């Protein structure tokens, strides 16, 4: 029977759910639109620097 | 019977003043109901009319090979080996 | 007061829980105590998890006849398991000796070497009765530390 | 045929007990399971029969929660239930209520007794002879 | 008869070569066991669980020993000393004296379960059928004193298993 | 920080939840009844061996060695769960200048917690157990690699990120078809619950890193070595699995995702169950013998391919 396999299978659908989750939703509180910007190569990262120094002052990346 | 320890069972004496028995005293002994041999005689003797009879438990299903017993003596109760069934005439 | 007591009985629930066997290929005993894991008669992850080495285990199982030449060997075995240890002697031969007991070799009742808690009376131990050899192991851990 | 499957999970449910009842059938007991039931029994054993399912199967059966004074619901073993062992949950067919008399002797104990282990009023040995008398008279 | 384990080669040529070739470069006979415990996933398990359901078992069985007794009271056993010597442990112990007066039935009746292998021979022997082996399981102790059996007593409390006895022996009578 | 501390206790309980499918999977596998009785199906038991192992159980070994043996533990988690930081995901933490290299690199220093475990007891019946578990790692450190060119290659730079943008409209299994077979096997490289697997379960020889620890050290180690079970399948979901990306709702790739992972998670414990361990002599003649030839020609092929038809990023 499937029905003692599957909340072994639902449970995991908890706790591994979590990571994916917890790492998207947490970009409302840290920022302001919901996203964390991608640094790779010094080139998108001066991008960032030149926009917390432009009005932004304390915050690190803002719109307008 | 008891007297002062636990009954006894089947002609057991416990211990004299305790000394001996000091283990059967957390763990409550054992007791077996009726084995004094009380039912023995509470079964009623059955009526014959033969010199011998043979006697049986419960025919060939139940444990009782047959033993023949003589009821002539009159005086004696007659009883088979393996009951204490008594049997008169 | 409340806290305390209930605390000390769900630590007790973690052996109430899971304990791990021993794999003692002793005698003929130890073909039932492979029957627990055959699937009719089943104390796979009910309460039993078969895995061996004496260090990660919590219940040893001594699954028949012990002799001379085996009490030096299964003594540290018993010293070799964690402290919280639970020894369920199964047979005849883990009570005293199937036959034997009158003989040179076989020790008498795995209690000479090893203190037992359980006893399963059974030769050839029927899976069925071997089920209280787990089950009455998680009914008698009723209280540990007062203070 | 999906359709059918999810359905007999729910009757299962809806006809053994209830909301409370299926909870106690669950977290209490194993397996959950519904069918026919013997009834009568000593101290209080429930004792279900005549399903399929698997060989050597005859359903739940059931513990009774206190038996005679061990007051548990959660514990439960082997003591429980009567002398009805023989027939029913093994070896023979017709059920001990039923069918099949059980033979009245007047020697047999009435109350069942469940087995103490470590629990007191147990097991115990006692000696049986009287042995070698010695006496001494001032 | 000779079965012969030995295939001689299966391979010869062309088609016969490639697809045990094709085996053995990839997988598929792996994978075709894959799909052998798929089948097996998927079809219900014969488990029993020990504290609700119970297993299968026989009329004639032996367990934990218990004597018997007569319909109107009486012990059945008559102390002969010869399940004594069928046991092959030695663990049934018997010394006998007169009961008051008449009958002689028994003093000393103790069967160790630190010995006996469960044989049926004493169950067997016995010509007044006094031990009759019930279906017994339950048996788990502290101590070793508390394993073995007294003086009767415990074993005459086999009554609450007599019941399931007089069952058992009517399958036994004219044997099966 | 939060994010660390939400991807070490949820994922600590998905190696804790694995207790179950380990024998409830594997237990119907071997036609058996797993978890049943602890809880409502036996959900309660995972999370009673925490209990069980940690709090009561004490062993510290005899002869023992000085500080190294429960170092070796600290090693096991502190390198296996640190793994899950490099990881895509929807969305990464700390995403790396280049992103495979760390992933690489960190599971070889993984095989530490069964190599120090050696020396552990000065014994030498327990670094016999870590002998085997050095030829069954060794060699199969060269394919991991060499595979992951291959496909590193075809689709994009080391970069984690990468790679789920790759694949828009169908899977990396397709154009990789040996290479993708291949990583059944070469995932099992690490001291995992397997038949291929290494010196770790006991069936002939005694148990490695687990006959010198404990309990407590002992239970560390599965929450170490179960755990690389789950990355290595995450890895494979991600370097060869994909179907969508959508930047825009996160909530429609977490589920998708998932899927696709637990359908290979339950794929390792079907080869535990079904196949019997392959020899430590054996095992180095399955790779390097006869699977090493055939991983360089598909290499040699994937070099080629990018300069037959345009395939840079
Ligand atoms: N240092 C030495 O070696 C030394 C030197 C000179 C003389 N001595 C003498 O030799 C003796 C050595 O004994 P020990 O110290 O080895 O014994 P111990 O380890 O203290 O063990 C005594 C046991 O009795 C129980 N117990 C004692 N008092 C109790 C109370 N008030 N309530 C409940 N349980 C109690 C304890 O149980 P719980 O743990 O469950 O409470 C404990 O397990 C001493 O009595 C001392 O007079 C010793
Ligand atoms: S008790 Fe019986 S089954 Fe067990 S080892 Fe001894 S002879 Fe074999
Ligand atoms: S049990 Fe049977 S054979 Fe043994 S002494 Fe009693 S009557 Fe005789
Ligand atoms: S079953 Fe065998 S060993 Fe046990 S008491 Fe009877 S004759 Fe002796
Ligand atoms: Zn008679």
């Amino acid at each position: 029977m499937w029905f003692e396999v599957l909340p072994g299978i639902a449970v995991m659908g908890v706790c591994l759910f979590i990571p994916g989750m917890a790492t998207a939703r947490i970009h409302r509180f840290s920022n302001g639109g919901k996203e964390k910007r991608v640094a790779h190569y010094p080139y998108q990262w001066y991008l960032m620097e030149r926009d917390r120094r432009v009005s932004g002052v304390n915050r690190s990346y803002v719109s307008k | 019977x008891x007297x002062x320890x636990x009954x006894x069972x089947x002609x057991x004496x416990x211990x004299x003043x305790x000394x001996x028995x000091x283990x059967x005293x957390x763990x409550x002994x054992x007791x077996x109901x009726x084995x004094x041999x009380x039912x023995x005689x509470x079964x009623x003797x059955x009526x014959x009319x033969x010199x011998x009879x043979x006697c049986d438990g419960g025919g060939g299903a139940l444990g009782h090979p047959r033993v023949y017993i003589n009821l002539d003596k009159e005086t004696k109760t007659g009883t088979c080996g393996y009951c204490g069934l008594q049997f008169r005439q | 007061e409340y806290v305390v007591a209930k605390l000390d009985d769900l630590i007790n629930w973690a052996r109430r829980s899971s304990l791990w066997p021993m794999t003692f290929g002793l005698a003929c005993c130890a073909v039932e105590m492979m029957h627990m894991a055959a699937p009719r008669y089943d104390m796979d992850r009910f309460g039993v998890v078969f895995r061996a080495s004496p260090r990660q285990s919590d219940v040893m199982i001594v699954a028949g006849t012990l002799t001379n030449k085996m009490a030096p060997a299964l003594r540290k075995v018993y010293d070799q398991m964690p402290e919280p240890r639970y020894v369920v002697s199964m047979g005849s031969c883990a009570n005293g000796g199937g036959y034997y007991h009158y003989s040179y070799s076989v020790v008498r009742g795995c209690d000479r070497i090893v203190p037992v808690d359980i006893y399963v009376p059974g030769c050839p131990p029927t899976a069925e009765a071997l089920l209280y050899g787990i089950l009455q192991l998680q009914k008698k851990i009723k209280r540990e530390k007062r203070l | 045929e999906l359709l059918q499957v999810l359905k007999r999970g729910l009757q299962q449910v809806s006809g053994h007990g209830g909301l409370r009842g299926y909870l106690r059938v669950l977290f209490r007991a194993n397996d959950v399971r519904v069918g026919t039931l013997v009834g009568e029994d000593k101290y209080g054993n429930k004792y279900y029969e005549d399903n399929k399912q698997f060989f050597g199967r005859h359903r739940w059966v059931i513990y009774t929660t206190e038996m005679n004074g061990k007051n548990t619901f959660w514990d439960v073993d082997g003591s429980m239930v009567p002398p009805e062992w023989h027939r029913w949950l093994h070896c023979m067919t017709d059920d001990p209520p039923t069918v099949k008399p059980p033979t009245a002797r007047k020697f047999i104990w009435t109350n069942h007794k469940f087995n103490l282990s470590g629990t007191p009023q147990q097991y115990v040995p006692y000696s049986t002879t009287r042995k070698k008398i010695q006496e001494w008279v001032p | 008869t000779y079965k012969y384990v030995n295939l001689r080669e299966p391979s010869m040529d062309m088609k016969s070569v490639t697809d045990r070739a094709a085996q053995t470069l990839l997988w598929t006979e792996l994978i075709r066991g894959l799909g052998m415990t798929l089948s097996y996933l998927f079809r219900e398990p014969a488990t029993i669980n020990y504290p609700f359901e119970k297993g299968p078992l026989s009329p004639r069985f032996r367990g934990e020993h218990a004597l018997r007794r007569y319909p109107s009271g009486e012990e059945r056993c008559i102390a002969c000393k010869l399940c004594e010597a069928v046991c092959p442990a030695q663990a049934i112990t018997i010394e006998a004296e007169p009961r008051a007066d008449g009958s002689r039935r028994t003093t000393r009746y103790d069967i160790d379960m630190t010995k006996c292998i469960y044989c049926g021979f004493c169950q067997e022997a016995c010509p007044v059928d006094a031990i009759v082996e019930g279906p017994n399981f339950e048996f788990s102790t502290e101590t070793h004193e508390e394993l073995l059996y007294n003086k009767e007593k415990l074993l005459n409390n086999g009554d609450k298993w007599e019941a399931e006895i007089a069952a058992n022996i009517q399958a036994d009578y004219l044997y099966r | 920080m939060i994010n660390i501390l939400m991807l070490i206790i949820p994922i600590l309980l998905a190696v804790a939840f694995l207790t179950l499918v380990e024998r409830k999977v594997l237990g119907y596998m071997q036609l058996r009844k797993g978890p049943n009785v602890v809880g409502p199906y036996g959900l309660l038991q995972p999370i009673a061996d925490a209990i069980k192992l940690f709090i009561k159980e004490p062993l510290r070994p005899a002869t023992s060695s000085a500080s190294m043996f429960i170092l070796a533990p600290i090693m096991a988690l502190g390198l296996a769960l640190t793994m899950w930081i490099p990881l895509p995901m929807p969305y990464p933490l700390i995403n790396m200048n280049l992103g495979v290299l760390f992933m690489l690199a960190m599971s070889s220093l993984a095989v530490y917690s069964i190599l120090w475990s050696g020396w552990a007891s000065n014994s030498k019946y327990a670094l016999i157990g870590a002998l085997r578990a050095v030829a069954q790692t060794i060699s199969y450190e060269v394919t991991l690699a060499i595979i992951l060119l291959s496909v590193l290659l075809m689709s994009g730079s080391f970069t984690l990120s990468t790679l789920i943008t790759t694949q828009e409209q169908m899977w990396l299994i397709l154009p990789a078809w040996p290479l993708a077979m291949m990583w059944f096997i070469s995932t099992l490289a690490e001291t995992n619950r397997a038949p291929f697997d290494l010196t770790e379960g006991e069936s002939e020889l005694v148990s490695g890193f687990n006959v010198e620890y404990a309990a407590g050290p002992f239970a560390l180690f599965f929450m170490a070595e179960y755990a690389n079970i789950i990355m290595m399948n995450i890895f494979t979901a991600i370097l060869f699995l994909g179907t969508s990306h959508n930047p825009h709702m996160p909530e429609l790739y977490t589920i998708n995702f998932t899927i696709k992972s637990l359908l290979l998670t339950m794929s390792f414990l079907w080869i535990r169950a079904s196949y019997p361990r392959f020899r430590y002599d054996q095992l180095m003649h399955l790779l390097w013998k006869n699977f090493l030839p055939l991983t360089l020609a598909l290499c040699m092929w994937h070099v080629s391919l990018p300069i037959l038809t345009s395939g840079i990023p």
